[PDB]
RNA sequence: CAUUGGUGAGCAGCGAAGGAUUUGGUGGAUUACUAGCUAAUAGCAAUCUAUUUCAAAGAAUUCAAACUUGGGGGAAUGCCUUGUUGA
RNA sequence: AUCUGUUUGGUGGAACCUGAUUAGAGGAAACUCAAAGAGUGCUAUGGUAU
RNA sequence: UGACGGAGCCAGCGAGUCUAACCUUGGCCGAGAGGUCUUGGUAAAAACUCCGUCGUAACGAGGAAUUCCUAGUAAGCGCAAGUCAUCAGCUUGCGUUGAUUACGUCCCUGCCCUUCACAC
C-alpha cells in the first residue's frame, strides 16, 4: 500500500480533510491546483507553509484536500492548517523524525495556529 | 499542612469544604496563599495562609489539575491539567485574569523559570515544550520519547519497544542556572536536557536491579515454560516461618499499601527530581530512595581559555614571583582545585583587597563557587571572610546585574 | 468532566427511580415503627412477610430543599449571569442590568452570536449557579427563563405589567445589600418548588438590619415582584419602591438546562383544557 | 483501611472534625530522632505561650493586651468614661 | 429500650413483632421452626423434654411452686430462653395437638 | 444493628460506612442500612473490576475481551497503563478509563468513522 | 471525473553462474567466564563397598506448641475446658 | 417511456416491547483421546458340581 | 467608501399524506346541486472577489440633554423556524465578515465591609 496519512484542518464551521501521499508535488484543493484558490488577496497565507518550509519537500509528495463549510476566510485558514498537519504527520509516518522537529520548529516559530486549533471558546468575567 | 521547622509544630492545617483529596500544591513567593489541586474536583482551592480561610476556588479546568507552580518574580499562578490545556491566572491585583494557552496531549507536570518568564510542561505524547508566560506562545521543544528507556516487566505481555506504559516524564525542574532541565518519571532513566539548544546532556540509569520488574528492555527466555514465567510462580510457600507463608495482599492494589498487599514486584520509578540550591548536584527520589547525583567529585579536565604558556609549573612561579593576580588567574584558565586552593591560601592579606578588585568578570562566578564549597568544611574562617567580604564589596554590583547566574554560588 | 456530568446525572435518574420504588417500603417502615410504639396489631400483609422484620431491625436506625439544591443550599454563594436574546434592543439591555442590581451576586454578559450549547457549557465550566435570558418585544420584556447548573431545573416566565426603573426621573442609585426576601401565598407543592427556584438566587445570611426587601407576591398565578427600601419608624414602617415592578407567570418547569429541548418536562402550563379557568396552580 | 488499600488509595476523604492536643513545654531537641545532630534549640512552646498578659489581678487596676497597666485612682474621669465605652464595643463583638 | 444493647436488643425485638402479628397473620406462615434434619431435632426435644422433667421434679419434691403450663406445651426454663432452643423444636409438637 | 436506635454513634459510623461503599461502587444506592447485610457481595466488588467495567462501558463486547486488551497494554486508567485485570475502579474512576493513545484500536475506532487524524498519533 | 477498492495484462528504471514470501529443527547469547562424583582437610574418575564397624558426643515440666477460621443464629451425637462419681 | 407505484420474491435489520441465554456464538476433520445414556445380540444353563 | 450589467464563489439551523391568494369576462354539460374550460385586473444566501460603463412642501446623517457597551464584544449581512405562555405592525434561532479603546485607579460619584508558629 502506498504511504498516505490523513489530517483535519478545522476554523470556526470550516473543516478541511487533508490527505498526503507519496507523490511528485501534485497539490491541490478540491480538486483544483492552489493558485486558483479564492480570494486572491488571501492566497499566500495557503502559501505560508509551502514556502516556510522550501517546495524541495513537497517535491516527493502529493496533497489533496477536501474543504467544507464556513466562509472564504475561514476555509482559507482550514486550508493551510490542514496542509501544515499532513505535511508533518507524514514526514513523522515515513521520514526522519529529525526533519519532523525541523517541520515543527519552523511552523510554531512562524504561527502557531497552523499546528494547533485557534478555538476562542467563551470566557466569563 | 503548614509546619514550622523552628518548633516542629503543625501551626495551621487547611482542608477544603467538599472533602477532596489533594496531589499537588503550590506556595505563594510571600508565604501569604497556598493553593492546592485535585484529581477529583477539576478546580484550584486558594487559602490565606495567615488566616487559614479559603480564599476562593479558581474554576475554569475541564480536567483534574496535575500541577501547580508560583512564579517567584511576577506572583502569577501556572496550573496544567489532563484538560490538554494550561491556564496562567493572575490572582494578585485588582482584576483577575485567565490566559489558557492549548497543548498537544495531556500534561503531567510544570516547571517554572526562575526568572518567572516561562514555563516548562511535560506532555503525554513525551516531549517538554518551554512557553513564554507574558506572550502566551511556544518558545522551544524537546523530544523525549526516544530518550526514555523503559523496561518489560515479568507479567507483561508485550515487548517494551511497543509498550506505552511509561514514554512520559512525570516529573520535571529547572537548573537555578535556567539553562538545564532534569527529568523523571514512571520508568528506568533520568534524563538531563538543556534548555537553549534543546538537546540531551547526559542519561542516567536509575537502577541495574532485577528484584524491581521495570530494569530490563529483554527478559530472559529461559524463565518461561509451557506455564509462563518461572520468576511469577510463587514459592512463598517454600519459606519455613509461618509468617514468610502468610498471604495479606489484596487482589487488586496497586499503590498506598505495604509490600504485602500489592502482591506484585516494586517497580522502579522517580517520583520527583530536582536540583540543589547550592551546590552542582540533584536529587530524585525514587523506590529504592533519594539518589543523590553530584558533581563534587570533578575529577574531570575541564580547562578555560588556555594558552600554551599556562602551566602547573608556571603559575607556581608566578607565585613565588609575587605576581599573585596573575597566579590566580592562571589559577582557573587551568581550572584545577588542587592549584587553585594553593594560590588561594598563599596570598597575603594585605593583598587581597588588590586582588579581588582585579578579578576578570568571566571568572568572577568560578571563585564564587570555590569560595562557598571550600569554607564549609575548611578551617581558615577569617581567612575566607575576609575575601568573601573583599569580593562583595568590589563586584556587588556586577552580582546583582546577574542574579540567576550567581544564584547557586550566593 | 463531560464523562463526569454524564455518569452524575444518570446517577441521579436512577436514585430517582429506586426512591419512588423504595415509597411503598417506607411507608411499611413507618407501620412497623407506630405498631410498636402504640402496641397496635400490624396488617395482614406486614405481618407475613418475614423479609421485611428482619431487613426493620437494620433499617429501624433511620430518620426541605429539593435535591439539587440541597448540596449548596446555605454553603455556597450563588453565581449569576444575566444575558439577553440575539441583537437586543436598547431597552433589553436596559432592563437585563436592572435585573442584575437585582441579584447582588450577578454580572451582565453580552449574547452576540453565542450559540447555546456553547453558552450552558463556558457557565458550567467557570462555576456559574444560575443563567438568566430575557427577551423582548419591541422594546417591552416579554419572557425570563431561569436555568440552574449542572443539571436543571430551567424554569421559563412572561412578564406583564414590565415597569423599568429608567421609566423614572431622578430615581437614584440603588442599594446592592443582600435583602431579605419575602414570599406569600406559596402553597400548593409547586408552588415550593418556584419558591426554592426563586429563593436560592440570592446571597444567604442578610443582615438584621438589612434595608432591601424583594417580595414575590402570588396572586392567581401571577407573582409580583416588588423592591422595597425601608425605615423603621417609632410608631410602625414607612417603605418606598425602588423597583423594577412586573408580574411573572410560569409556563414551563423542565429538569434540565435551558439548551436540552428533549429535557423531561416537570410541569406545562395547559391552555386549552376545558377546565383551565378553574384552579389556580400556585 | 482494607477497603482504602483494594481501591488503590483513590478513597474519599473522611469528614472534617475538630480535637484538642495538649502540648508539653520541652527543649526542641528532645522531639528530633536520635543521632549526634541537632537542628533546632528552641522550646517546644511560643513566649506568648508560656504567658500572655491578661487580667488585672486586683480589681481596681486595668490591664490591657498591650501591656499597658492602669490603675482606676490616677484615671480621669473622661478616661474612665472612654475605657469604659471601650469595654463596651469589646464586649458587643463578642 | 435506649439502654438495652447486644443479643437481647436483638431477640426483644423479635418477640415483639411477633406479639404483634399473631392476630392478623395466618398460624402456618408466621411461625415457621428453622428446618433442621429428623435425628437431630428428635433428640433436642427429647433431652429439653428431660430438663423439665428433672426441672418440675426437683420443685416438687421441694415445696418450690411453678408457673401453671397447658397441657401440650412445654415448660419454659431459662435454659429455653439463653439456649434458643424454641426456633428450633417448637412450642409443642403439632402433628399431636392436631390429633 | 445491636446497638440502641436513637444512638449517635450508630447514627455516624453507618452513614460513613454506606457513603465509603457507594463511593467504591459496592453499593448502587445509599438510602437503606439494611443493604449493608443483603446487598453486600462479592458480586458486588467484582462488578467494579475493570474488565466489567469496560464491558458496561461497551468498550469491548464480552468480558473475556475486555480482558484480553487489558493483558494486551491497551488499557489506560489516567495516564497510568494498566495490565491487571483485578484492578477495582472506584466510581470517580470510571470516568479516565480510556484507550492508549497509540493503540490499534483507536486507530479503527477513528477510521471506521473516518475521523482518524495521523498528526495526534 | 475520482478511487489512498479488488483482480489482471505490460513497460521505463534497478539488476555479477537468479529473485521474493512463509515455515520445522538444532546451536550461541539474553547476569560477570575458578571444572565432575562421593561418606570431602582426601579418595574416585576401571571405583571400593572382604576395615565402614567399634568408641566418643547426643533426651528442656517447652512434659508448650492452628499466630493459618467468610458473616448471622445454634450445636442432638462429637471434640475442648471445668468440676464430680467410683476404682 | 427524464411514465406510473402498488404487489410477489431476494437483500438489510433503527426504535420500543417480549422470551431465552450468558468465562459470546459458530463451523470442519478422525482406524484420535476421554466421561456418561439408551437399545440390541450372544446357551447367557452346577436347584445344589466328573 | 456610488449606480447598472456580467462572471467566480463560500454556510448553519429546519422534514406531520404536511405549505397555503382575491376579485372578474364568457362557452359548454347538468332537472338541480354543481363540474369543466375560457378570460382581464389586483396582491404576493448575502457580504465578498474580478471585469466593463457612467461619473461625484420635505429633505442632504441629525442640537441640548440622556442611555448602553470590553473579544469572537461593538457593528454590517443574509437564511430558517414560529414549538400550549409572548410574537407576525413581529419574536426566537442559525451561520457569515469582525474591529478601535481600556483590562489600571479609588482622584470624583455611589454601594459595601472592618476598627497554633515566624514576622509584624
Ligand atoms: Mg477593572
Ligand atoms: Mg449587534
Ligand atoms: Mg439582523
Ligand atoms: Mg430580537
Ligand atoms: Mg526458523
Ligand atoms: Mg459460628
Amino acid at each position: 500500500a502506498v504511504p498516505s496519512v490523513q489530517t483535519f484542518g478545522k476554523k470556526k464551521s470550516a473543516t478541511a480533510v487533508a490527505h498526503v501521499k507519496a507523490g511528485k508535488g501534485l497539490i491541490k484543493v478540491n480538486g483544483s491546483p492552489i493558485t486558483l484558490v479564492e480570494p486572491e488577496i488571501l492566497r499566500f497565507k495557503v502559501y505560508e507553509p509551502l514556502l516556510l518550509v522550501g517546495l524541495d519537500k513537497f517535491s516527493n509528495i502529493d496533497i489533496r484536500v477536501r474543504v467544507t463549510g464556513g466562509g472564504h476566510v475561514s476555509q482559507v485558514y482550514a486550508i493551510r492548517q490542514a496542509i501544515a498537519k499532513g505535511l508533518v504527520a507524514y514526514h513523522q509516518k515515513y521520514v526522519d523524525e529529525q526533519s519532523k522537529n525541523e517541520l515543527k520548529k519552523a511552523f510554531t516559530s512562524y504561527d502557531r495556529t497552523l499546528l494547533i486549533a485557534d478555538s476562542r471558546r467563551p470566557e466569563p468575567k | 499542612r503548614a509546619w514550622d521547622l523552628i518548633r516542629y509544630r503543625n501551626f495551621r492545617t487547611f482542608t477544603g469544604t467538599e472533602r477532596i483529596q489533594f496531589n499537588c500544591l503550590a506556595v505563594d513567593p510571600s508565604g501569604e496563599v497556598v493553593c492546592a489541586g485535585s484529581l477529583d474536583n477539576f478546580d484550584i482551592h486558594v487559602w490565606s495562609v495567615q488566616t487559614g480561610q479559603l480564599l476562593d476556588a479558581l474554576s475554569g479546568h475541564e480536567g483534574p489539575v496535575s500541577c501547580l507552580s508560583f512564579s517567584q518574580e511576577n506572583s502569577v499562578l501556572a496550573s496544567a491539567s489532563w484538560d490538554k490545556t494550561i491556564r496562567i491566572w493572575s490572582i494578585f491585583g485588582r482584576s483577575q485574569q485567565v490566559e489558557p494557552i492549548e497543548v498537544y496531549s495531556d500534561v503531567l507536570a510544570l516547571s517554572m523559570r526562575p526568572d518567572g518568564k516561562e514555563v516548562a510542561v511535560s506532555t503525554l505524547k513525551g516531549q517538554i515544550s518551554i512557553f513564554n508566560i507574558e506572550d502566551a506562545k511556544q518558545v522551544g521543544n524537546i523530544d523525549c520519547r526516544k530518550d526514555i528507556i523503559s523496561g518489560r516487566f515479568n507479567q507483561d505481555r508485550f515487548t517494551a519497544k511497543n509498550s506505552e506504559r511509561s514514554k512520559f516524564f512525570t516529573t520535571i525542574h529547572y537548573s537555578f542556572d535556567g539553562m538545564a532541565i532534569v527529568a523523571g518519571g514512571n520508568n528506568n532513566s533520568i534524563c538531563l536536557y538543556d534548555v537553549p539548544n534543546e538537546v540531551l546532556l547526559k542519561r542516567f540509569i536509575v537502577s541495574r536491579n532485577m528484584a524491581l520488574n521495570g530494569t530490563l528492555e529483554f527478559l530472559n527466555s529461559k524463565k518461561m515454560t509451557e506455564a509462563g514465567s518461572l520468576d511469577l510462580i510463587d514459592d512463598a510457600g517454600e519459606n519455613s516461618d509461618l509468617e514468610d507463608r502468610i498471604d495479606n495482599s489484596l487482589p487488586g492494589s496497586q499503590r498506598g499499601g505495604d509490600l504485602s498487599t500489592r502482591k506484585m514486584r516494586p517497580e522502579v520509578r522517580v517520583t520527583s527530581v530536582q536540583f540543589s540550591p547550592t551546590a552542582n548536584a540533584f536529587a530524585a527520589a525514587s523506590t529504592e530512595g533519594l539518589l543523590i547525583y553530584s558533581t563534587n567529585d570533578t575529577i574531570l579536565f575541564d580547562p578555560f581559555d588556555l594558552d600554551v604558556d599556562v602551566t602547573p609549573h608556571s603559575t607556581v612561579e608566578a607565585l613565588r614571583e609575587k605576581q599573585f593576580l596573575n597566579a590566580l588567574v592562571m589559577a582557573f584558565r587551568l581550572n584545577e582545585e588542587y592549584l587553585i586552593n594553593k594560590v588561594y591560601e598563599a596570598i597575603p592579606i594585605k593583598e587581597i583587597p588588590l586582588v579581588a578588585s582585579n578579578i576578570p568578570a568571566i571568572y568572577l562566578p568560578r571563585i564564587l563557587k570555590f569560595i562557598g564549597d571550600f569554607a564549609i568544611e575548611s578551617q581558615h574562617i577569617e581567612f575566607n571572610l575576609i575575601w568573601i567580604k573583599a569580593l562583595l564589596s568590589a563586584s556587588g554590583g556586577y552580582i546583582n546585574e546577574h542574579k540567576y547566574l550567581f544564584s547557586t554560588a550566593m | 468532566m463531560l464523562r463526569r456530568q454524564a455518569r452524575e446525572r444518570r446517577e441521579y435518574l436512577y436514585r430517582k427511580a429506586q426512591e419512588l420504588q423504595d415509597s411503598q417500603l417506607q411507608q411499611k417502615r413507618q407501620i412497623i415503627k407506630q405498631a410498636l410504639a402504640q402496641g397496635k396489631p400490624l396488617p395482614k400483609e406486614l405481618a407475613e412477610d418475614e423479609s421485611l422484620q428482619k431487613d426493620f431491625r437494620y433499617d429501624q436506625s433511620l430518620k426541605q430543599v429539593d435535591d439539587e439544591y440541597a448540596a449548596t443550599s446555605g454553603i455556597m454563594d450563588p453565581r449569576i449571569i444575566v444575558t439577553t436574546s440575539r441583537d437586543p434592543s436598547t431597552r433589553l439591555s436596559q432592563f437585563a442590568k436592572e435585573i442584575k442590581l437585582l441579584f447582588p451576586n450577578a454580572v451582565r454578559l453580552n449574547r452576540g452570536n453565542y450559540v447555546m450549547p456553547n453558552l450552558v457549557d463556558a457557565c458550567k465550566k467557570s462555576g456559574t449557579t444560575d443563567l438568566v435570558v430575557l427577551h423582548e418585544h419591541r422594546g417591552v420584556p416579554t419572557s425570563l427563563t431561569i436555568s440552574h447548573f449542572p443539571h436543571g431545573p430551567t424554569a421559563q416566565f412572561s412578564l406583564h405589567n414590565v415597569v423599568m426603573r429608567h421609566d423614572i426621573i431622578n430615581a437614584g442609585n440603588q442599594s446592592e445589600v443582600n435583602p431579605h426576601l419575602i414570599f406569600d401565598n406559596f402553597t400548593t407543592a409547586l408552588g415550593k418548588r418556584v419558591v426554592c427556584i426563586l429563593k436560592h438566587l440570592f446571597n444567604a445570611g442578610p443582615k438584621k438590619d438589612s434595608e432591601r426587601v424583594i417580595t414575590f407576591a402570588n396572586r392567581g398565578d401571577f407573582i409580583s415582584v416588588r423592591q422595597h427600601v425601608y425605615v423603621r419608624t417609632r410608631e410602625g414602617v414607612e417603605i418606598a419602591e425602588v423597583g423594577p415592578r412586573f408580574e411573572m407567570r410560569l409556563f414551563e418547569l423542565r429538569l434540565g438546562t435551558l439548551e436540552n429541548k428533549d429535557a423531561d418536562v416537570e410541569w406545562q402550563l395547559r391552555r386549552f383544557i376545558r377546565t383551565a379557568n378553574k384552579k389556580d396552580y400556585l | 483501611y482494607k477497603l482504602d488499600v483494594l481501591s488503590s488509595v483513590h478513597f474519599v476523604p473522611k469528614p472534617a472534625s475538630t480535637s484538642l492536643e495538649i502540648r508539653v513545654e520541652t527543649p526542641t531537641i528532645s522531639m528530633e530522632d536520635a543521632q549526634p545532630l541537632y537542628m533546632s534549640n528552641a522550646s517546644s512552646l511560643a513566649p506568648q505561650e508560656i504567658y500572655n498578659v491578661g487580667k488585672a489581678e486586683k480589681d481596681g487596676e486595668i490591664r490591657l493586651k498591650n501591656g499597658v497597666a492602669m490603675s482606676k485612682e490616677e484615671l480621669t474621669r473622661e478616661d474612665k468614661n472612654r475605657l469604659r465605652r471601650a469595654l463596651k464595643r469589646k464586649r458587643s463583638k463578642a | 429500650d435506649d439502654q438495652v444493647i447486644g443479643k437481647a436488643r436483638s431477640r426483644t425485638l423479635e418477640m415483639r413483632l411477633n406479639r404483634l402479628s399473631r392476630v392478623n397473620g395466618h398460624q402456618d406462615k408466621i411461625n415457621k421452626l428453622e428446618k433442621v434434619p429428623m435425628h437431630i431435632r428428635r433428640g433436642m426435644i427429647d433431652k429439653h423434654v428431660k430438663r423439665i422433667k428433672k426441672y418440675e421434679q426437683e420443685a416438687a419434691e421441694g415445696g418450690i411452686v411453678l408457673s401453671k403450663v397447658k397441657k401440650g406445651q412445654f415448660r419454659k426454663i431459662e435454659s429455653t430462653y439463653k439456649k434458643d432452643i424454641e426456633r428450633r423444636i417448637g412450642g409443642s409438637i403439632k402433628a399431636r395437638d392436631k390429633e | 444493628s445491636l446497638l440502641p436506635p436513637t444512638d449517635p454513634f450508630r447514627r455516624k459510623h453507618e452513614q460513613l460506612l454506606l457513603d465509603k461503599l457507594y463511593a467504591m461502587g459496592v453499593l448502587t444506592t445509599k438510602s437503606k442500612i439494611s443493604d449493608l447485610e443483603n446487598k453486600v457481595t462479592v458480586s458486588a466488588i467484582c462488578r467494579r473490576r475493570l474488565p466489567v467495567i469496560m464491558h458496561r462501558l461497551k468498550m469491548a463486547e464480552t468480558i473475556q475481551d475486555a480482558v484480553k486488551f487489558i493483558e494486551q497494554g491497551h488499557v489506560r486508567v489516567g495516564p497510568n497503563l494498566i495490565n491487571d485485570p483485578a484492578y477495582l475502579v472506584t466510581r470517580n474512576m470510571e470516568d479516565y478509563v480510556t484507550w492508549v493513545d497509540n493503540s490499534k484500536i483507536k486507530k479503527t475506532l477513528l477510521r471506521y468513522r473516518n475521523q482518524i487524524d495521523d498528526f495526534d498519533f
